């Protein structure tokens, strides 16, 4: 499963472009993803940690939420 | 038995002591709490809240909308230099980002 | 009829800043996620508000870093971002 | 069912307090409702490390006040500051 | 002329173990002290939240263990959690 | 009555359990505590600790001296990864800096 | 009383050199000064924050280790 | 006569190699006094708060300088330059 080509060339320029980037190269898409694979990996280890210690099996909103928290990033809008 | 009133129309507030005084007691924060901590929590708490949506409603009515949606409250965030510093490490969802161009960028 | 190249960027700057919605289409996200958790838990079940939070996340993140590297990249007299200016701007953010 | 405690009726009085006109969706509702739990949080966490570096086991208005004037930014903590007065003193009053 | 607890004996108990013919100076002995109180915080914090996120009053080893995989990154927790567990065994034990 | 056996003793553990016990209890962290836990956080900071003065004594080994300074502390934080990672945002005084020079700036 | 500039030029130099600077513009002093007393007046105003919430005249060194870890600035030896 | 940028690699060999403080006790000690004139009057400061504030503003300030020269680098540069420390400071988050 190479899911990480899900992550088009169009939605990393249109998320580019919502940052103010005029001209992009055509290397910045592989480092893009990259970037996004270890952000991702670490959130998803921190709220899979969460849920184990709670002795549970899906994945809430509140272990992704307090992982966030942790990583520093406070997301507001989902639990509390 | 006089009539029981609450202790946040006492003090002329909006947001509950009585709530605020539980949580502080339940929340494992110190031994003992004492009786003013949620009187002063509580109005801190109401002027904040009060701040933050005065700003956003402002930003609404100059949206020309009748109805806050997060867009207006990370506009009235982002717009003020102080709740932006308060702030500054918290994503709001459905915010987006405010609207600015670098200067080079433009053609000349 | 053509317009010359930058105006349309500069167009899609104006328009995709004025949005709120996300710019990544969900259902390969959801893909990612759970093929990203498959390897530290098997058989694990996901909610909804859970993705929606992480493709929100990953988008204001990725956002933020594009904004750095591109005042990075401005910073080098140029216009054209670049990875180095991602791995700069990641290097002074302290990652 | 499992009551929720919430921050709801509070912020949509403040808001008709403020914006009598004005109605608010259900996400900025969650958002204002997190927003106010991080406040307390970050409030009430200031505190109880004050009241510990003190060697004191009691958390009243002054670790309070030091809590907000420390976390709070600029001229923002100073109108705080005078609000918590403002109503201590009118409870006192009562 | 108060007693002031610190994690000085314990310390040199520790180096004396890894190397018998080293000693330490005081300056040392502060920053391996403040380390220590640095880290005990960080991990008992960590153990709190966890144990209120649960709707829990009561901290055990279970929560201590996933704080620790929390916050001590990379192998390093791996090899801390081993060890924690064999201590417990062996106050099982005894 | 029997002879008194120091808890640390008994979880073979150098670092104080009723000492970090006391800590947990007055420290107003949870309501209770239980009873394994001061020996798990005895035996993790017993751990780093040893971790963290077997790299600084190695650092002064090879700096052939024999007593520890914060320059040795120092220099064993920051040349190990997860040490460095678990210190990051951590100001060792009187510690002075790794030696690192940009290749770009060499002749 | 002047005493931002007892930051003399050689001292910022030294600084620089530390950090592995090879060379340094003249007009960068300013900036460096006044980088410093921005973080100076931060952390001093958290210290004598928490020095007046203790009722006490004096600045120890725990109110300044303690505002140094309340910006995420842990300073190890002092306590 | 040494070749300029000889004794600034000395410099930094030297430099890197101490521990020593590299800003003068008594100026820096008159400095958070002046400071602190401003947030309270008649206030004492220990030794050990100034060695503090003194240990905490180099640290900073030679990361800080460290960003600057990679900021410097990356413009292809030897000089550092007041546009890097500000570059530096904002993309931390310092002054955004």
């Amino acid at each position: 499963r190479d899911n990480i080509q899900g992550i088009t060339k169009p939605a990393i320029r249109r998320l580019a472009r919502r940052g103010g980037v005029k001209r992009i190269s055509g290397l910045i898409y592989e480092e893009t993803r990259g970037v996004l694979k270890v952000f991702l990996e670490n959130v998803i280890r921190d709220a899979v940690t969460y849920t184990e210690h709670a002795k549970r099996k899906t994945v809430t909103a509140m272990d992704v939420v307090y992982a966030l928290k942790r990583q520093g990033r406070t997301l507001y809008g989902f639990g509390g | 038995r006089a009539k029981a009133k609450t202790r946040s129309s006492r003090a002329g507030l909006q947001f509950p002591v009585g709530r605020v005084h539980r949580l502080l007691r339940k929340g494992n924060y110190a031994e003992r709490v004492g009786a003013g901590a949620p009187v002063y929590l509580a109005a801190v708490l109401e002027y904040l809240t009060a701040e933050i949506l005065e700003l956003a409603g402002n930003a609404a009515r100059d949206n020309k909308k009748t109805r806050i949606i997060p867009r207006h409250l990370q506009l009235a965030v982002r717009n003020d230099e102080e709740l932006n510093k308060l702030l500054g490490r918290v994503t709001i969802a459905q915010g987006g980002v405010l609207p600015n161009i670098q200067s080079v960028l433009l053609p000349k | 009829h053509r317009y010359r190249p930058g105006t349309v960027a500069l167009r899609e700057i104006r328009r995709y800043q004025k949005s709120t919605e996300l710019l990544i289409r969900k259902l390969p996200f959801q893909r990612l996620v759970r093929e990203i958790a498959q390897d530290f838990k098997t058989d694990l079940r996901f909610q909804s508000s859970a993705v929606m939070a992480l493709q929100e996340a990953s988008e204001a993140y990725l956002v933020a870093l594009f904004e750095d590297t591109n005042l990075c990249a401005i910073h080098a007299k140029r216009v054209t971002i670049m990875p180095k200016d991602i791995q700069l701007a990641r290097r002074i953010r302290g990652e | 069912k499992t009551r929720k405690e919430s921050y709801a009726i509070y912020v949509y009085k403040v808001l008709k307090q403020v914006h009598p006109d004005t109605g608010i969706s259900s996400k900025a509702m969650s958002i204002m409702n997190s927003f106010v739990n991080d406040v307390f949080e970050r409030i009430a966490g200031e505190a109880s490390r004050l009241a510990h570096y003190n060697k004191r086991s009691t958390i009243t208005s002054r670790e309070i006040q030091t809590a907000v004037r420390l976390l709070l930014p600029g001229e923002l903590a100073k109108h705080a500051v005078s609000e918590g007065t403002k109503a201590v003193t009118k409870y006192t009053s009562a």
